[PDB]
């Protein structure tokens, strides 16, 4: 009931203290919200936050992050993000640089590294052996369907029958 | 992912998420974070809401903004999430999903989808009345 | 853009959308037209909608999956769609934007935000009664 | 009865006339509203739709499309699809042979180049001409803000303040 609050998905106590300290430093909602996400990117949350985690299936990870600003319901988002670490900062630079809402892929990376973004490789040892794990089990698993060759059992290319 | 949800001291609200997909995606994939009312939604004059979970289903009811509009309505926060939660469970049974609900006052709640390996969701709280993030669970529905 | 609401005989619900975005966007914009239920969604058990106009603003608002969830609560078609343009209305008062409503049983509607220079919108019909394509226009709120 | 309907924004008819005829010819509504779409990429609908049309900063055309079942509440969608015509076409693809919902950019051109899509430039001498006199009227209008230069009154590139 009391202000302010914070709330996050999972216990992830890091990101939480990270947001919490912005509202103590005198940070609005919207820097508290960026630095708790930001932390988690830092962190590699459960390996489904920021980079070296959940490598596609050319061994590549990209990123996906949003934040939306409530009084004027204004939002700032990024998907399929490659080759940049700090998603929710570039995020954060589309709503404060654009009147725009998403940028995707390549395209969006082009726009972090005017920003001020450094341009870097988002794989890790450890999320090029799980991609290759995955290539000698035969691909599974996979998000495929209605192809051949059978997706339940074979690596692609895929194509359909 | 990490869905996240902020209500200021002056009773702004703001949201947000950030995440790396899921594990072998297909190249170019792009789930419910980054998508306004799925993955995260902020409303000054309703509530908030943020969710997590399996993406390509998520986004097809978008969560986030179901739940702020039933919390627009009126609904306690821990309902608007529950109801959220039924809504897409009468659509996929089996689907992996997590929703977090705060309104305007500060009052906050949580539901899940229950799954023989999901049973339980934990998320972080950080109150005024607390002096450490604490950790809350909510048993799925 | 060109948003498409398509209920077949048996009374099963597509929707659709197809666009090039606005002019000189910044490389890499996507605006409402790829997100369900910003730029169109379907729903068997209430009805169809679809929006064109200034998706970086449309997109906030999820025009398509309010509409139909008006619908849902047994709303009029054109009822559902001048309350999701009233709302927008009221962030922001500028804004470009039309949307089209459809039930269930077959009942259609259409709504668009009034602006200096915008102020009726047309759309095209296409049924048993009608048996030629339609074009019907709406004043502007 | 006063089924089937089928309703699209703006007089687009010859999209409304396509979507019906798919449906006489006993097609779903997907079939339809997949034929109506396709229709209008095909013409360039007030070249708000299709190929050579709507140039961004740097030129290019790039498309949006998505088509829901509203039975399953099954969606495929591509965004910033990058010089495939058939936007939609590859639309549909996502939702019949992938479990995703999303595809984004030129990795969402590869997926398409999959699922037999031709790869081939958007642009046109029109769309050119149009960036050209873009270009000419220093980049007015565009959707930056708070940077380097002043974006009401210059091109970019730009750096944030
Ligand atoms: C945000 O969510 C909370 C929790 O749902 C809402 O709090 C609840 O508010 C109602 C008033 O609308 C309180 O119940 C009424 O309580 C008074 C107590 O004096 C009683 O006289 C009434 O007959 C009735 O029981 C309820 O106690 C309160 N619950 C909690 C846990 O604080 C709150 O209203 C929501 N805020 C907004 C703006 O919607
Ligand atoms: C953040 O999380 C990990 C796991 O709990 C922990 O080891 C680490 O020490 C935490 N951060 C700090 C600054 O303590
Ligand atoms: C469809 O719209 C008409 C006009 O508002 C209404 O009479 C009819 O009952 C609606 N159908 C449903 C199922 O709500
Ligand atoms: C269909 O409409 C277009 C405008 O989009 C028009 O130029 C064309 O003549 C019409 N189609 C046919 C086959 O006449």
């Amino acid at each position: 009931s009391p202000l302010p609050l914070v709330v996050n998905t999972w216990p992830f106590k890091n990101a939480t203290e990270a947001a919490w300290r912005a509202l103590a430093s005198g940070g609005s909602a919207l820097d508290a919200v960026e630095s708790g996400c930001a932390m988690c990117e830092r962190e590699q949350c459960d390996g489904s936050v920021g980079f070296g985690g959940s490598p596609d299936e050319l061994g590549e990870t990209t990123l996906d992050a949003m934040i939306m600003d409530g009084t004027t319901m204004d939002v700032g988002a990024v998907g399929d993000l490659r080759r940049i670490k700090n998603a929710i900062g570039v995020a954060r630079k589309v709503l404060e640089h654009t009147t725009h809402t998403l940028l995707v892929g390549e395209s969006a990376t082009t726009f972090a590294q005017s920003m001020g973004f450094i341009n870097e490789d988002l794989s890790t040892s450890a999320s090029q052996a799980l991609h290759s794990d995955w290539l000698a089990r035969n691909c599974q698993p996979n998000y495929w369907r209605n192809v051949i060759p059978d997706p339940s059992k074979y690596c692609g290319p895929y194509k359909p029958p | 992912t990490i869905g996240m949800v902020v209500i200021h001291k002056t009773g702004h609200i703001a949201a947000g998420t950030s995440t790396n997909g899921i594990k072998f995606k297909i190249h170019g994939r792009v789930g419910d974070s980054p998508i306004p009312g799925a993955g995260a939604y902020a409303d000054d004059t309703a509530g908030a809401a943020a969710a997590t979970g399996n993406g390509d289903i998520l986004m097809r009811f978008l969560p986030s903004y179901q739940a702020v509009e039933y919390m627009r309505r009126g609904e306690d926060p821990t309902i608007a999430c529950q109801k959220v939660i039924s809504r897409i469970q009468k659509h996929f049974p089996e689907f992996f999903g997590a929703v977090i609900c705060a309104n305007v006052t500060g009052s906050y709640g949580a539901a899940c989808n229950k799954l023989s390996t999901f049973t339980q969701f934990s998320f972080m709280v950080y109150n005024s009345e607390k002096n450490q993030p604490t950790e809350e669970k909510v048993d799925c529905i």
